[PDB]
DNA sequence: ACGAATTAAGCAATTCGTAATCATGGTCATAGCT
DNA sequence: AGCTATGACCATGATTACGAATTGC
């Protein structure tokens, strides 16, 4: 089995998440950050045949950056991993899947409440300029009409009315009231366009962002009301 | 103690043992050891936890004592 | 409550040096023989519930002291 | 004796003094009277036997005689 | 020191000015007395006179030193 | 303590045909200038006080010294209260053969398993006697021999109580110090020998075991004066870091007294024998 | 002086290993580790007529790269170094040459038992999984009929049974076996294309990577065994 | 309800929502707890209620009215009297750590609030923090 | 470690603070490459 | 002139042993 340079920056994206990512025979690739508020996934083309656990997923990551691409990884005769090129051979000790928190099956997500388009430009720009303003909350909500999406300040404004950072996102003629919340620890998504999904029922709520490579599930906080 | 309590210093020895012997022998004295009766024992106890010497739970069962007259 | 701290007054006691019949052997038997006691109705319990419940090796106990369970 | 042997046992200050080495025996101490009694009762007597021997040696009830006369 | 320098308890003639303890370890500080004999803590101790501890331990020297001979 | 490095230099080493020779010189000398000078200092300090009488004469102990025409070094100190000496005369009573007068250091305590007591002070005699190239080449067949010896001797040993310590079924609970979750992994490993269990207070050896273990514990520890299940003792024996505790108890005290007194215990094997 | 690009580039390196150096007259520069593990030397096209001991050799550079390449170096009057520029004045401190360990003569390199080479790539991917994976030890031995060289750990495992790196260098043809140890302390030299030597007697070895500039020497530790 | 009913936290350590004791049934469940914060006199007497009040959520109510309720008291707690918030441990051993008003070896938080309170104005012939007495701490 | 005359309900348990010691994150400083 | 890999540090985090205050069966 080989990993192509795309898998291997899916990868650390998905290292992001938790620096310790599982692996299963398919081509399906999966992952939750450690406090359960992140999730991540994505089905790439190079298929794994084999099961295994990795403790430093960036840390390997690092080492195989530094071999051709046509490197067999395969099981070892101890059950590690071993990275056979045309003249080195790498070992890497295979984590147990026990100490691993990774979710255990893939999510089942429910049929959206709310969909729209971010533009990559806006999410590239939107992450680099929230650690500017030290942005560390930003809501997105519904407003005259349409949907916006505006940061604001948690350290001193627990009201989360002072007002910092504004996004016009999109159009939206339903009659659904929502003003859903997410912290900078979960948008660790990749700069790309995503369809933007919204959930919420009884005292709780999701947001999921689509893309062409891979998916992304984010939390919304106590303060994510929705009037559905 | 009456001496004590009215704050007075009273001279001798306090200990009575020590000078009935110095009275008793004054001169020094000359011992053979052999008449002195030295024993000289011990004991052995068997127990599962380890036995102590405060309670003796256990009982005894070997002793041994050697004299020398 | 007079009464009550009489009786509870009499093991205190028994366990006191200068009590005038202390005996550590009578105290030592009283404690280890409320531990065998609580525990032997800790089993009992154990098993009964697990007769009764139909399953096998759970401890439905909670927690236990002295005579309280 | 001012001297600082590693360990106060009688084992230890009989070997290092005496130059006579005890018997070795098996298992533990409890269970030696049940398994050899006869090696358990000799044990017991040689062990008086070395106390025996290093006051012998060193000569210390004659130095506590002298000290009391 | 006992013998040498009398530390007897009746050999305390009064105190004696106590100087920093660099300043008698350099030997800068001026000699105490000629009359009595001093000690670094500061107390005058006589010289002409003979105190009974010191006595005692000239004693137990001598026949120490008759002995070993 | 007195004469350390000059008296000896001063005059030179080459006067001495044999070490016993150089012992000779260095009473010659000791009587030479150890009277007059004691006599005059105590001497001044009784004078300075004024005493009655002065009772204070020195007397020459004990004499370490190297072993001559040997690189060892004889004598050196780690901290107060302790130090070895390599004494040959000790009150007047020549030495035949050299006598290793130690204080202090691990060889008299018995904290350490006796091999090992017998191993520092070989080192502490090599140290003193011959010194670095056969500090290092015993040091080197002693980590090679040290491995075939038997675990009993060269495994820890420790108290256990406690034994529960929120197990949650092998979860350490409260910091199991390197034992209890030794205790921890014995248990589950004979899980179905039906050994008798581990019980509270109970002396309990512990073997730490290699990484990686199938155990899936770094360490091991089964009640002390019995042996894990041959079973599982074969394979606990085939996982042994020898090392570790050879780290622990053996080479921090061999490094400590070695930069104690200017040597190195492990070989550099630096290039400068094609430098020059 | 004027020193061109490629003797800056080599003498870098250099001061890569020992910070100091001792520039004497000629066209042979040399230097020496400090605690003598690994032993530098160069053949360059400069002219050298005063002898001079460098303390800051790096800070020396960065001011020679600072400045123009025909800058001509000269025994400034305070008993320094005076840097002259076409428009411009630099003074540098000249060290004591006591305080600068150098070789006092060129080590002439023994009959190698062993001759080899390994490629620029090769020692490059061997440098940067070492120090990914946290080898310091690096054993070079023969298997199969071909020298091969492996990473080790010494601070997991003092008697090097845990193969974590292995590569295949190039045949072997003969009976003598060997084992040399190397720490990754002295694998200092530069990128490139390099020829291995290898010596061994009793407890006297030594190895030598000579390139198509500089040549290291570098030193085996007394773990190593040979069969010679 | 969503009520657990009854936790345990330790040796000695229990809190339940008791309906009958002794074959005297309650008219409405009363809480009975062992251990904690509550039953130690150490913690605070608004702190007592509190916790208290949050422990009968916890038995009888659910999640959700515990977090409502913390968050309620966690608003609240800023506008309290500064007596009815302090550990009242007691003292002992004042010859062991004292000295310029200042804490000595080994000093305990409780009696180093002491000594600071010792510092704080002084000379008014207030009673001393003398052994057996009992303090509150801030 | 011999003072020597004599005295008054018990144990098991948690939790926090302090003092000692080892591992380490954020950040600063160095520096090296572009 | 600036990004970034890494050593030092400074404090921070974590674990252990011990003293202390308080319940509760
Ligand atoms: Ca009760």
């Amino acid at each position: 089995m080989k990993l192509s340079k795309d898998t291997t920056a899916l990868l650390k994206n998905f290292a992001t998440i938790n620096s310790g990512i599982m692996l299963k025979s398919g081509q399906f690739i999966m992952t939750r950050a450690v406090n359960g508020t992140t999730y991540a996934e994505a089905n790439i083309s190079d298929v794994i045949d084999f099961d295994v656990a990795i403790y430093d997923l960036n840390g390997f990551l690092g080492i195989l950056s530094l071999v051709n691409d046509d490197a067999e990884i395969s099981q070892s005769e101890d059950g590690n991993i071993k990275i056979a090129d045309a003249r080195s051979t790498i070992f890497w000790p295979a984590a147990d899947p026990s100490t691993v928190v990774a979710p255990n099956k893939p999510i089942p997500f429910p049929v959206a409440s709310a969909v729209t388009e971010i533009k990559a430009e806006d999410l590239q720009q939107l992450l680099r300029v929230s650690r500017g303003l030290q942005i560390d909350t930003i809501a997105i909500t519904v407003k005259e009409g349409k949907i916006v999406i505006n940061g604001f300040n948690k350290v001193e404004d627990s009201a989360l009315t002072r007002v910092k950072y504004s996004l016009t996102l999109g159009d939206y003629d339903g009659e659904n009231t929502f003003n859903f919340i997410i912290n900078m620890a979960n948008m660790k998504m990749q700069p790309g366009n995503y369809k933007l999904l919204l959930w919420a029922k009884g005292k709780q709520g999701a947001a999921k962002f689509e893309g062409e490579h891979a998916n992304y599930v984010v939390a919304l906080e106590a303060d994510s009301t929705h009037d559905f | 103690k009456r001496m004590e309590d009215i704050g007075l210093e009273a001279l001798g020895m306090n200990d009575f043992k020590l000078a009935y012997i110095s009275d008793t022998y004054g001169s020094e004295i000359v011992y053979d050891r052999k008449f002195v009766r030295v024993a000289n024992c011990d004991i052995e106890v068997t127990g599962d936890k380890f036995p102590d010497p405060m309670k003796a739970e256990y009982e005894i069962d070997a002793i041994t004592h050697y004299d020398s007259i | 409550l007079n009464r009550k701290i009489l009786i509870n007054s009499l093991y205190g006691a028994l366990g006191n040096i200068h009590f005038r019949y202390y005996d550590l052997r009578n105290a030592t038997a009283i404690t280890i023989f409320g531990q065998v006691g609580i525990q032997w109705i800790a089993r009992k319990i154990n098993e009964y519930l697990n007769k009764v419940c139909g399953t096998n090796d759970e401890d439905f106990i909670a927690a236990g002291d002295t005579d309280s369970v | 004796a001012f001297t600082n042997l590693p360990s106060f046992s009688l084992e230890s200050v009989a070997q290092h003094e005496t130059k006579k080495g005890k018997l070795p025996y098996d298992g533990p101490i409890n269970k030696l009277r049940e398994t050899n009694h006869q090696r358990y009762i000799s044990y017991n007597i040689i062990d008086v036997e070395s106390v025996q021997a290093i006051d012998k040696i060193r000569g210390f009830i004659d130095l506590v005689l002298s000290m009391s006369y | 020191i006992i013998r040498q320098v009398n530390i007897s308890p009746e050999t305390i003639r009064g105190q004696f000015k106590v100087h920093p303890i660099h300043e008698y370890i350099a030997g800068t500080a001026p000699k105490p007395s000629d009359e009595y004999s001093c000690s670094p803590n500061g107390w005058m101790y006589d010289k002409h006179q003979e105190g009974i501890i010191p006595k005692e331990i000239a004693k137990v020297f001598f026949q120490r030193k008759d002995w070993k001979k | 303590y007195v004469c350390v490095d000059k008296v000896i230099e001063k005059v030179g080493l080459d006067r001495f045909k044999e070490q016993n020779d150089l012992v000779e010189f260095m009473n010659q000398f000791g009587k030479k200038k150890m009277e007059p000078m004691i006599d005059v200092a105590y001497r001044e300090l009784c004078d300075y006080m004024n005493n009655r009488e002065h009772l204070m004469h020195m007397d020459r102990e004990a004499i370490s010294c190297p072993p001559l025409g040997s690189k060892g070094v004889g004598g050196f100190w780690k901290a107060k209260k302790r130090y070895a000496l390599n004494v040959y005369d000790m009150e007047d009573k020549r030495f035949a053969e050299p006598h290793l007068k130690i204080m202090g250091m691990e060889t008299q305590q018995s904290s350490t398993p006796k091999a090992v007591q017998e191993a520092l002070e070989e080192s502490i005699r090599r140290i003193l006697q011959e010194g670095e190239e056969s500090v290092q080449e015993y040091y080197k067949n002693f980590e090679k021999e040290y491995r075939q010896l038997d675990y009993k001797v060269i495994a820890e040993v420790k108290t256990a109580n406690d034994i529960a310590k929120y197990d949650d079924k092998g979860w350490p609970g409260f910091k199991c110090p390197f034992h209890i979750r030794g205790v921890l992994t014995y248990r589950r490993a004979v899980s179905g020998l039906g050994v008798a269990p581990i019980l509270d207070g109970n002396k309990v050896m512990v073997l730490p075991l290699r990484e990686g273990n199938p155990f899936g514990d770094k360490c091991i520890a089964w009640p002390s004066g019995t042996e894990l299940p041959k079973e599982i003792r074969s394979d606990v024996l085939s996982w042994i870091d020898h090392s570790t505790l050879f780290q622990k108890s053996f080479v921090k005290p061999l490094a400590g007294m070695c930069e104690s007194a200017g040597m190195d215990y492990e070989e550099k094997a630096s290039l400068d024998f094609l430098f020059g």
